[PDB]
């Protein structure tokens, strides 16, 4: 089940790097507005990926986080003093 | 008595992990224990028919005598001053009371979820007279000593009467004791049942334990023939 | 400690407890006081009926599988959880023909009431007597002490 | 403790990620500078951008190894008293008796 975390994390890393470089290529290069929208999309996806890394780290952290005579003498005194039976 | 059980095993190296797992799963650390078993068979020099007074077939079987021994009898000098706890296992006039048992080959059935064995037992408390040794008494019944083995291990008390034993077995002979379990521990999970309900309930308890250890250690039903003490 | 022990040793399974059996903290404790009272009256009775009557006499009270580590811990508190009992031995002067001996034991089996056990033997093997008695009532111990001192202890 | 070390390492990884983000920002703005014809930042743009990728790569190597260590520690360092009370009270009791 942890191997799944490893896979998801690796895929996430590749996705993040690739999306960063590829977005860096996409700009520089209403078509311009469309390109800007696409840039926004890629960047947003990257941020979401960062949050995903945070989720993974948190998951790992949570995985980590989730004689006798002495007594007989002592009671002998205690019981005596408590009854106050002495009375003489 | 009906004993429902499942068995498994682990190598010496799997010890600590298993102890840690069973301690968390059951809530209690292990308890050290031992037992000496002596098996007896009908005297071969004597021979009797194998039938009732009613002329009904009776199968000859072995009788098992078992008791404990004080741990001090199992610790030599090299063993001296070593925490008398679960870790010790790694570094491996009249008669006394005994448990006398005769068991039957487990119940038949394909796809059994557990092994189910009937066990006839009585308790020997003491003896007196000419030949009072347990050995003589067994002879008086017409039996002779065949073999004997020592078992040392740790046990865990769990819910619903489920007991788990992690054991090591040594056969005993003057020629020397040989460890039948050389390499690791024999794992045993069982419940003793004195109504169909309690039997299906007990099966469930064992099945849940098997389920709870699936992936880590597997518990299965041993071969009936491997749990048959009949003489032949 | 007891519940755990009850679980370790026997059950292969779960605990079984009773309030009545398992009841005693405070009730077992109060008995300590009532017993002290009881012991006081008893000593008064003894002075009156015995000590004052026979001159030399006096009185001396006296104390009456491997889980073992657990049993040792619980055993330590047997002092507090035992049914309270003291033995009062009465010292009597030795007659040169025979030495009479008398002793009483006070106890509270249910913790709040009293039983009084009296043993008397003054042996002269011609006259030899032995009494072993139990009384739940101080009224009857006065009557029996009186009976005893009268016939056997007195000159 | 060991778990404390693991958590500390994870926190360090978080810091690394944060750094990566910051230098992503730097990279973007300074790319904006380079496109406008300011080449003076070419050293600083590429530096921050390259230091980003280096930091991100270092974090990836550190994080992936940490996940592997967690998997290897299963069953070892990682999961798959009333006698203490009594000693407290006895201590308390002898202290009352002998203040």
């Amino acid at each position: 089940s942890n191997q799944a975390l490893y896979e998801k994390l690796e895929q996430t890393r590749t996705i993040l790097s690739v999306k960063l470089a590829e977005l860096i290529n996409m700009t520089t290069i209403a078509v311009a507005t469309t390109s800007v929208m696409m840039v926004n999309n890629q960047t947003m996806q990257l941020i979401k990926n960062v949050q995903d890394l945070l989720i993974l780290t948190r998951s790992i952290k949570e995985k980590w986080l989730l004689d006798e005579k002495q007594i007989e003498e002592l009671l002998d005194n205690c019981i005596e003093t408590f009854v106050a039976e002495k009375t003489t | 008595v009906q004993q429902l059980s499942l068995f498994g095993s682990i190598g010496d190296d799997g010890y600590d992990l298993l102890i840690s797992t069973l301690t968390t799963i059951s809530g209690n650390p292990p308890l050290l224990y031992n037992s000496l078993c002596t098996v007896w068979k009908p005297n071969p020099s004597y021979d009797v028919e194998n039938v009732n007074s009613r002329n009904q077939l009776v199968e000859p079987n072995r009788i098992k005598l078992s008791k404990e021994v004080p741990f001090s009898y199992l610790i030599d000098e090299t063993m001296m001053d070593k925490p008398l706890n679960f870790r010790i296992l790694k570094s491996f006039e009249s008669c006394s009371p005994w448990s006398l048992q005769i068991s039957d080959i487990p119940a038949a059935g394909n796809n059994r979820s557990v092994s189910m064995q009937t066990i006839a037992e009585t308790i020997i408390l003491s003896s007196a007279g000419k030949n009072s040794s347990v050995s003589s008494l067994m002879n008086g019944l017409g039996y002779v000593f065949e073999f004997q083995y020592l078992t040392i291990g740790v046990k865990f008390f769990m819910k619903h009467g489920l007991i788990l034993e992690l054991q090591k077995i040594w056969q005993i002979e003057e020629a020397g004791n040989s460890q039948i379990t050389s390499g690791g521990f024999l794992l045993k999970a069982y419940i003793n049942v004195s109504d169909i309900d309690r039997i299906n309930y007990t099966e469930t308890a064992l099945m849940n334990l098997k389920k709870e250890l699936q992936g880590y250690i597997e518990l299965s039903v041993p071969d009936r023939q491997s749990m048959d003490s009949r003489v032949a | 400690k007891k519940t755990l022990r009850s679980r370790i040793s026997s059950p292969h399974g779960l605990i079984n407890l009773n309030v009545d059996d398992d009841i005693l903290i405070i009730r077992p404790i109060l008995g300590k006081v009532r017993f002290a009272n009881y012991k006081l009256l008893l000593k008064k009775i003894i002075k009156d009926y015995v000590l004052d009557i026979v001159p030399g006499s006096s009185i001396t009270e006296t104390e009456v599988e491997n889980i073992t580590k657990l049993n040792k811990e619980i055993r330590a508190f047997d002092k507090l959880l035992n049914i309270p009992r003291r033995e009062l031995k009465i010292n009597l002067p030795l007659t040169e023909h025979k030495s009479p001996n008398l002793s009483l034991m006070l106890e509270s089996p249910n913790y709040c009431n009293a039983l009084i056990h009296i043993k008397f033997s003054a042996g002269t093997e011609a006259n030899a007597v032995s009494f072993d008695t139990t009384f739940s009532d101080f009224k009857e111990v006065e009557d029996f002490l009186h009976f005893i001192v009268a016939e056997y202890i007195q000159q | 403790p060991y778990i404390q070390e693991r958590l500390k390492s994870l926190n360090d990884i978080e810091t690394q990620l944060c750094s990566m983000l910051q230098e992503a920002s730097q990279v973007t703005f300074i790319f904006g500078e380079l496109k406008r014809g300011n080449e003076s930042v070419k050293p600083q743009f590429e530096n921050h951008v390259k230091q980003f990728y280096e930091r991100l790569d270092k974090s990836t190597t550190q994080l992936r190894k940490e996940i592997q260590l967690l998997d290897e520690n299963v069953g070892t360092r990682l999961l798959p008293q009333d006698t203490e009370k009594m000693e407290e009270q006895l201590d308390l009791l002898s202290a009352i008796l002998d203040p």
